[PDB]
């Protein structure tokens, strides 16, 4: 993953990316989802958007990291992809995870 | 998300290795035993 | 009328380059779809697809035409880029467009051409 | 039904902090989002943010770095703080419920300027002789150099209320305001009647009376 | 930030007619989540139409809305005297609520002609060291007008400002006052001064001059 | 890849009769199905997209059903012009594999 080039963002928070290989953990969780371009800066521990509060709240004690890449070829039509939806209205903020 | 160690870990990266050169003096690591020497074929029969 | 049109049939000796061009017409916003070829063996085989705007290609595992298909901006020429072949297999092609964006079924077909080798 | 009552300071020096409060009556304060909307004469309606009783805040990304919101559940109030205020923040602020669509506050005007309170001044005017020859003339008093916006002007001690034009105040380079109040009269009335212009500036507690006479 | 753009801000039409207002969004609006607000002077905006098609409770039936995608329009069947206000768009289908620019509606009538009643600078202001002269206009329906100052037979700009009153309740006209400031030495140096009035209704280029 | 078995084969029936064909899947796919019409000497023609959804310009006798693995195409009334070949297609994974096909006469 680290040596790939299609990835647009690869910042890591608790662990440096150069020495990811030599570290053993109990479990690895991969959360996958699609968002828009301007909204990708909100996936970090501590944010105040509509995705960090109503869709994908992250804990402040985060240790993995986030990998985002543009996919305009797969998810696009000359009309629109109305199959991707987001939570716009809620009554309270989501708890982490 | 890398769930940190609370029980003994079971996931981490592969360990690389080199070729097996014989009949030359070479520093060697074989699953953690380290040393320098000349490695040659043997007629010893270790149990499994 | 939207249409994918191809040239005439052709036959040539082994070791000679074979190119097939499928032309998209009738609708605007071309090169924003996914264009590709399907092997016509009814006696049903899909090969890779190409996105003209960014020249991105996928390829089926079993079949591989080894084609870097590119389309010019003005003439929208999504011609097959195949400079070599082996006479053992017959690469019978129908050119097909994709709606894209999840609707990955084959919607627009072409009449196609008969390819004879050797 | 929900009744919204808001208050807060209106005059602010540059680089100060703006504080406004809004109070809710009539319905439940919990289980709702309360929003602040700003309206400027040069921009238009703008949405600042919103807060609910639990303390969760939604902010406009443009103002997110300068806007803070607080809620007091005991007395059913919510408040807005806008730090490092600038002259571009002069506007009318409303407190509304959710996106609006039902109920809005009355609105609080906020003026941000680095000028101190000053008293208005009246400049005399004289109609031209050509206006007298034509048949109609205009008599007007010009008020200048008062900083706080609200000022009242009347003529004939308020008796003459026909044809009175009071143009809106304009802001000058020095940071003060000025306006003019005019009345149209026949030229025949000239030379036989005496007029009067009266100005009342409440924030400076100033009352000025001028006797307007022909030419 | 879905930026909304509206039809021309000012449009004039006689009462008892139909009105159409356009509204465009830079991007598609989800589920036609568009709302129309009406604001009268001195009051907070009031909702008229939600969902781009429906009508809010208590709203008269003469307001209608229709549109989709990135194009919407509001229609008023008959304009009562109270229907003259400012109308705004609002999209609530995305994260930050965005409002439109706003469209104003006026009252149409016959074209009038401005009357000019200039006042020369007073002595008291000259004692204070500032000079003010006012090209004045009175009673003209078309708000669009131009006045240009001529000092030493040359164009003057950047030193004068204009103030226009609101539309009258019954006369439906406008009054404008343009004030130009010049230096005392400059005002003494030159002998001829003028303000020239160009208006579509009044063809003659009246150049009101004085010394 | 996806291995998809078209259990029905060359079938004979009179004109104006119910006909049902099935196209079993190796593993469940969430109604990501396409039915294609084929005639001898003619290019393949798109018939049905998204499992049970009729395309414009197609007679109403064709209908689709099935969720996950039991995908089926049913024609209520057979026609002389309906004697042709049907092709399966799936687009769950990127390796888009067709079906074996069925013959009608």
């Amino acid at each position: 993953l680290y040596n790939s080039a299609s990835f647009s963002t690869f910042k890591c928070y608790g662990v440096s990316p150069t020495k990811l290989n030599d570290l053993c953990f109990t479990n690895v969780y991969a959360d996958s989802f699609v968002i828009r371009g301007d909204e990708v800066r909100q996936i970090a521990p501590g944010q105040t958007g509509k995705i960090a509060d109503y869709n994908y709240k992250l804990p402040d004690d985060f240790t993995g990291c986030v990998i985002a890449w543009n996919s305009n070829n797969l998810d696009s039509k000359v009309g629109g992809n109305y199959n991707y939806r987001y939570r716009l209205f809620r009554k309270s903020n989501l708890k982490p995870f | 998300s890398f769930e940190l160690l609370h029980a003994p870990a079971t996931v981490c990266g592969p360990k690389k290795s080199t070729n097996l050169v014989k009949n030359k003096c070479v520093n060697f690591n074989f699953n953690g035993l380290t040393g320098t020497g000349v490695l040659t074929e043997s007629n010893k029969k270790f149990l499994p | 009328e939207v249409q994918l049109v191809q040239s005439g049939a052709e036959v040539k000796k082994p070791g000679e380059s074979l190119k097939i061009s499928c032309k998209g017409s009738g609708y605007s916003f071309t090169s924003y779809y996914w264009i590709g070829w399907v092997r016509q063996m009814p006696g049903l085989e899909w090969m890779g697809i190409v996105y003209p705007d960014d020249s991105d290609t996928r390829y089926s595992p079993s079949f591989q035409g080894q084609v870097t298909i590119s389309a010019d901006k003005s003439i929208s020429t999504a011609y097959l880029q195949w400079s070599s072949l082996k006479a053992s297999d017959t690469a019978m092609y129908y050119c097909v467009r994709h709606p894209g964006g999840g609707d990955w079924y084959f919607d627009l077909w072409g009449r196609g051409t008969l390819v004879t080798v050797s | 039904e929900v009744q919204l009552q808001q208050w807060g300071a209106g005059l602010l020096k540059p680089s100060e902090t703006l504080s406004l409060t809004c109070a809710v009556y009539g319905e439940s304060f919990s289980g709702y989002y309360w929003s602040w909307i700003r309206q400027s004469p040069g921009k238009g309606l703008e949405w600042i943010g919103q807060i609910n009783h639990s303390g969760n805040t939604n902010y406009n990304p443009s103002l997110k770095s300068r806007v803070t919101m607080s809620v007091d559940t005991s007395k059913n109030q919510f408040s807005l703080k806008l730090s490092s205020v600038t002259a571009a923040d002069t506007a009318v602020y409303y407190c509304a419920r959710e996106l609006g669509h039902d109920y809005w506050g009355q609105g609080t005007l906020v003026t941000v300027s680095s000028a101190s309170t000053k008293g208005p001044s009246v400049f005399p005017l004289a109609p031209s002789s050509k206006s007298t020859s034509g048949g109609t003339a205009a008599l007007g008093c010009l008020v200048k150099d008062y900083f706080p916006e609200p000022v009242t002007v009347s003529w004939n001690s308020g008796a003459l209320t026909s044809g009175v034009h009071t143009f809106p105040a304009v802001l000058q380079s020095s940071g003060l305001y000025s306006l003019s109040s005019v009345v149209t009269v026949p030229s025949s009335s000239l030379g036989t009647q005496t007029y009067i212009c009266n100005v009342n500036h409440k924030p400076s507690n100033t009352k000025v009376d001028k006797k307007v006479e022909p030419k | 930030e879905i930026v909304m753009t509206q039809s021309p801000g000012t449009l004039s039409l006689s009462p008892g007619e139909r009105a159409t207002l356009s509204c465009r969004a830079s991007q598609s609006i989800s589920s036609s989540y568009l709302a129309w607000f009406q604001q009268k002077p001195g009051q907070a905006p009031r909702l008229l139409i939600y969902g781009a098609s429906s009508r809010a409770p208590g709203i008269p039936d003469r307001f209608s809305g229709s549109g989709s995608g990135t194009d919407f329009t509001l229609t008023i069947s008959r304009l009562e005297p109270e229907d003259f206000a400012v109308y705004y768009c609002q999209q609530y289908g995305d994260s930050p609520l965005t409002f439109g620019g706003g469209t104003k509606v006026d009252i149409k009538r016959t074209v009038a002609a401005p009357s000019v009643f200039i006042f020369p600078p007073s002595d008291e202001q000259l004692k204070s060291g500032t000079a003010s002269v006012v090209c004045l206009l009175n009673n003209f329906y078309p708000r669009e007008a131009k006045v240009q100052w001529k000092v030493d037979n040359a164009l003057q700009s950047g030193n004068s400002q204009e103030s226009v009153t609101e539309q009258d309740s019954k006369d439906s006209t406008y009054s404008l006052s343009s004030t130009l400031t010049l230096s005392k030495a400059d005002y003494e140096k030159h002998k001829v001064y003028a303000c020239e009035v160009t208006h579509q209704g009044l063809s003659s280029p009246v150049t009101k001059s004085f010394n | 890849d996806i291995q998809m078995t078209q259990s029905p084969s060359t079938l004979s029936a009179s004109v104006g009769d119910r006909v049902t064909i099935t196209c079993r899947a190796s593993q469940s796919i969430s109604s990501w199905l396409a039915w294609y019409q084929q005639k001898p000497g003619k290019a393949p023609k798109l018939l049905i997209y998204k499992a049970s959804s009729l395309e414009s310009g197609v007679p109403s006798r064709f209908s689709g059903s099935g969720s996950g693995t039991e995908f089926t195409l049913t024609i209520t009334s057979l026609q002389p012009d309906d004697f042709a070949t049907y092709y399966c297609q799936q687009y769950d994974s990127f390796s888009w594999t067709f079906g074996q096909g069925t013959k009608l006469e």
